[PDB]
């Protein structure tokens, strides 16, 4: 009920950020939506003298046929000055299964600083240019922005403070518009649990962290090897290498000596297979010297394998992975894939939040156009990560597969 | 006296740590300073501006053209930034067809429009008087200067606020609105429609807002930005093309420009030829000859622009279809209709600069920007016919490394069709001659050499002059396609090479990517497999090469 003042970081002006085109239905969403919004007082139409806009357009979540409006609040996001903090719980990625929650709508109720409303200026646009678009900006606590939970920290606070006195063994984390839950109960018992909380959180996405683990770099194991199977076998080690100190090839390297066809098998000699043997002992044990750093950045890198299978890599510096993973699920996507890009995108960015508590920058495997073409149709989540765009085919491929 | 109803003010703001212009007035002839004393006495009358004290440190210079000239540009260099909604226009193939249609050109557009007082001192300029024997006199404005930075902005605002509750009472007509004009359509009859509209400019009256009284001075066709607006149809204004033996920069940008513009509605529109001339440009004054390609593309374009063409107005309830042609040299024509014969609209897509392409993927791009342009233009995604097979796609995005999409679409037979030229094998060949390639070249002296040793004896090592790794890399690839059987396997260390043929190009800058190419097209089976360079791997021969 009280405003917090807030400003920008020192030498920003606020963003100005080119709004999109938008479908018919997307705009008549828009339009319904930021009506009721304004008769509501979370938003107010604006006149010229603010220069400010950000981009906003319209989704729809899991198993809602309600159209949803979300704003790329990115660009104010990093312009924001930063808010100081919460040591980020450790133990939420450790736990036995973490639900998800939509706590958003919780912060319409706070009102926001008025000399800060012109920053958050958007716009419903026309089609055709037919007329001026629709300008707004929020009064209250917009979604989407990194400031929202920052000053609501203390409400939630004491909003979740008898549960948190109730369960000790549950953890609870925040990130954006989004409530993360872990525990170590039973799917029922979770369920009623959240039940519990929501209710809890109206009187005021199942996703299981021990399923999801690392993943090592495994050789095939053959009674009889042919050319190209042991060129493979030496191109994969030698670019395991790059990783594993004590990683040796000369010894498979001889039995290629000569020029043969790639289908003949060659018997492996007993130094070859102790080499392989040693390799194998080797890859079994974790990656020297691996740590997070909070004041770098990190990359995720996501690859193509086909057949609706997707391989990610998360780290910092290259050649020292924080995380692996390989998302093959396959939902109504199966003859699209962006569908799928984004929704690998969205599961590594959720991961990402719950064992960081920050976002990955992404190196997506497609072309710019098609992306910022197409990925807005298929996006149900309230944050927005950032990415860039590899044009170039990558040989590691099938080495993470 | 009836009431005009009030017109709140917009404030304005100086852009932070800056202050109102001083600038000194320029000295005029006596003519022009008696001319500038009456304009600006008429003005003053009809309470357009106010005589200031000496307080006012603030000025702006005037001058005499009679008519009236201020120059604002330093005020507008100390304003603040605002929201420009003008950004695009209104394509004409977006309009929706309608029985009845009025344009409406208000008069004094921004003199209509007060100004927020804070601010009018700082819109101050003086009048030199007779010998300057006495105090220049002084004035300041009272509504939005014509030249202002913020004029159009809190103009059009003013307009849209004014307008809305109109056209919240009468679904039944629609209203554009672009600048100092607007545009009301609707399918009621004439009187009807006539009627509604004394009814609009009588609620702008109320605001003190004034129209044509007369017959509206404009009447089909229109023209406007240059297009031509018809009832039934629109195209744009009739082409100009100069004709000169020499040719500068500028004139080649002038052209370009044209033709582009001509390209929307006129279909077979090609501009490479003289695009390629651009190369090295900043150059405003050069001569610039022009090849046969470019006078024969020049030619074809006076040959479509022989004619004129006309594109048809926007139904709602008919499907939006885009029909796709490739037209070779990069170069691509769209054409988007509902019914046949009949386009709304047309247009072209040209390759993007890069060293290596093939056809899928500039067909991708164009239907990526026809889809933009569309959902810009009729807010939705046309059904697209494509000169690509079903199965062709199939094999290219189940393939193709990077993620890929296409909306709804369908295969139209209209050659040339794309296709894709050559298939990799995921897996060595059986009873196919492996062919170990490798290649070298001196960093210093550029000579190299490229060659081959295969499982059967047979060998190959080529010397070259003037040349890198990379070229003898892929000349040795090169060499094995040349000298092997309708199935090969093919074992580089090369990932240069490896990477250009992953790409899967049908076509390239490098003359020697090209020929291996076209030495793939021919083959039956080829599998390409990779291994690590000077590992000491068997039959790879970096030594045959290094001598
Ligand atoms: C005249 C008119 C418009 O008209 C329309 C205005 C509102 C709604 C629908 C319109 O047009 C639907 C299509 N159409 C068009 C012309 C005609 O004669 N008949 C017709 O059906 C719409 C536009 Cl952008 C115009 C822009 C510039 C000028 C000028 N000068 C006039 C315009
Ligand atoms: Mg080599």
């Amino acid at each position: 009920i009280e405003t917090v003042p807030v400003k920008l970081k020192p030498g920003m002006d606020g963003p100005k950020v080119k709004q999109w085109p938008l479908t018919e239905e997307k705009i008549k969403a828009l339009v319904e939506i930021c009506t009721e919004m304004e008769k509501e007082g979370k938003i107010s139409k604006i006149g010229p003298e603010n220069p400010y806009n950000t981009p906003v357009f319209a989704i729809k979540k899991k198993d809602s046929t309600k159209w949803r409006k979300l704003v790329d609040f990115r660009e104010l996001n990093k312009r924001t000055q930063d808010f100081w903090g919460i040591p980020h719980p450790a133990g939420l990625k450790k736990k036995k299964s973490v639900t998800v929650l939509d706590v958003g709508d919780a912060y319409f109720s706070v009102p926001l600083d008025e000399d800060f409303r012109k920053y958050t200026a958007f716009t419903i646009p026309s089609i055709n240019n037919e007329t001026p678009g629709i300008r707004y900006q929020y009064n209250v606590l917009p979604q989407g922005w990194k400031g929202s939970p920052a000053i609501f920290q203390s409400s939630m606070t004491k909003i979740l403070e008898p549960f948190k006195k109730q369960n000790p063994d549950i953890v609870i984390y925040q990130y954006m518009d989004d409530l993360y839950v872990g525990s170590d109960l039973e799917i029922g018992q979770h369920r009623t649990k959240i039940e519990e909380l929501r209710q809890h959180l109206l009187r005021w996405y199942e996703l299981h962290p021990d399923k999801w683990t690392v993943q090592p770099i495994v050789l095939p194991e053959k009674d009889s090897w042919t050319v190209n199977d042991i060129q493979k076998l030496v191109g994969k080690l030698n670019w395991a290498s790059q990783i594993y100190p004590g990683i040796k090839v000369r010894q498979l390297s001889k039995l290629l000596r000569g020029t043969k066809a790639l289908t003949e098998v060659i018997p492996l000699t007993e130094e070859a297979e102790l080499e392989l043997a040693e390799n194998r002992e080797i890859l079994k044990e974790p990656v020297h010297g691996v740590y997070y750093d909070p004041s770098k950045d990190l990359i995720a890198e996501i690859q193509k394998q086909g057949q609706g299978q997707w391989t990610y890599q998360i780290y910092q510096e290259p050649f020292k992975n924080l995380k692996t993973g390989k998302y093959a699920r396959m939902r109504g996507a199966h003859t699209n894939d962006v569908k799928q890009l984004t929704e690998a995108v969205q599961k590594i960015t959720t991961e990402s939040i719950v064992i960081w508590g920050k976002t990955p920058k992404f190196k997506l495997p497609i072309q710019k156009e098609t992306w910022e073409t197409w990925w807005t149709e298929y996006w149900q989540a309230t944050w927005i990560p950032e990415w860039e765009f590899v044009n170039t085919p990558p040989l590691v491929k099938l080495w993470y597969q | 006296m009836v009431p005009i109803s009030p017109i709140e003010t917009v404030p304005v703001k100086l852009k932070p740590g800056m202050d109102g212009p001083k600038v000194k007035q320029w000295p005029l002839t006596e003519e022009k300073i008696k001319a500038l004393v009456e304009i600006c006495t008429e003005m003053e009358k009809e309470g357009k501006i106010s005589k200031i004290g000496p307080e006012n440190p603030y000025n702006t210079p005037v001058f005499a053209i009679w008519r009236k000239l201020v120059d604002f540009r330093e005020l507008n260099k100390r304003t603040q930034d605002f929201w420009e909604v003008q950004l695009g226009i209104p394509h004409p193939a977006g309009l929706k067809k309608k029985k009845s249609v009025t344009v409406l050109d208000v008069g004094d557009a921004y003199f209509s429009v007060p100004l927020d007082e804070d601010f009018r001192k700082y819109t101050a300029f003086t009048i030199p008087s007779i010998n300057n024997e006495t105090p220049g006199i002084r004035y300041q404005y009272n509504v939005l200067p014509q030249g202002w930075k913020g004029s159009p902005a809190i103009f059009q605002s003013s307009m849209t606020k004014i307008l809305e509750p109109f056209a919240a009472q009468n679904p039944d007509i629609v209203i554009y609105q672009y600048m100092d004009d607007l545009y009301v359509g609707s399918d009621l009859e004439i009187g009807q429609h006539r009627t509604k509209i004394e009814e609009l400019r009588q609620h702008l009256l109320r605001w003190g807002l004034t129209t044509p009284d007369k017959k509206h001075q404009k009447e089909p066709p229109f023209l406007w930005m240059g297009y031509e607006l018809h009832p039934d149809k629109w195209t744009v204004q009739p082409i100009v093309l100069p004709e000169k033996d020499s040719w500068t920069v500028n004139d080649i940008q002038k052209l370009v420009g044209k033709l582009n513009w001509a390209s929307q509605i006129y279909p077979g529109i090609k501009v490479r030829q003289l695009s390629k001339l651009l190369r090295g440009t900043k150059a405003l004054t050069e001569v610039i000859p022009l090849t046969e390609e470019a006078e024969l593309e020049l030619a074809e374009n006076r040959e479509i622009l022989k004619e004129p063409v006309h594109g048809v107005y926007y139904d709602p309830s008919k499907d939006l279809i885009a029909e796709i042609q490739k037209q070779g040299q990069g170069q691509w024509t769209y054409q988007i209709y509902q019914e046949p014969f009949k386009n709304l609209k047309t247009g072209k897509y040209a390759r993007m600069r890069g060293a290596h392409t093939n056809d899928v993927k500039q067909l991708t791009e164009a239907v990526q920007k026809i889809t933009t342009e569309s959902i810009v233009i009729w807010g939705k995604t046309p059904k697209f016919k494509l000169p690509i097979q079903k199965e062709t796609w199939e094999t290219w995005w189940t393939e193709y490394w990077q993620a890929t999409w296409i909306p709804e679409w369908e295969f139209v037979n209209t050659p040339p069709l794309v296709k894709l030229w050559y298939q990799l094998e995921k897996e060595p060949i059986v009873g196919a001659e492996t062919f170990y390639v490798d290649g070298a070249a001196n960093r210093e002296t550029k000579l190299g050499k490229a060659g081959y040793v295969t499982n059967k004896g047979r060998q190959k090592v080529v010397p070259l002059t003037n040349t890198t790794n990379q070229k003898t890399e892929l000349q040795a690839i090169y060499l094995a396609l040349q000298d092997s059987g309708l199935e090969v396997n093919i074992v580089t260390d090369s990932q240069y090479a490896l990477g250009i043929i992953q790409a899967q190009p049908d076509k390239s800058e490098s003359e020697l990517v090209n020929q291996i190419i076209e030495q793939l097209i021919k083959k039956e089976k080829v599998y390409l497999a990779w291994v690590p360079a000077h590992k000491g791997i068997g039959g790879n021969e970096q030594v045959d090469k290094l001598v």
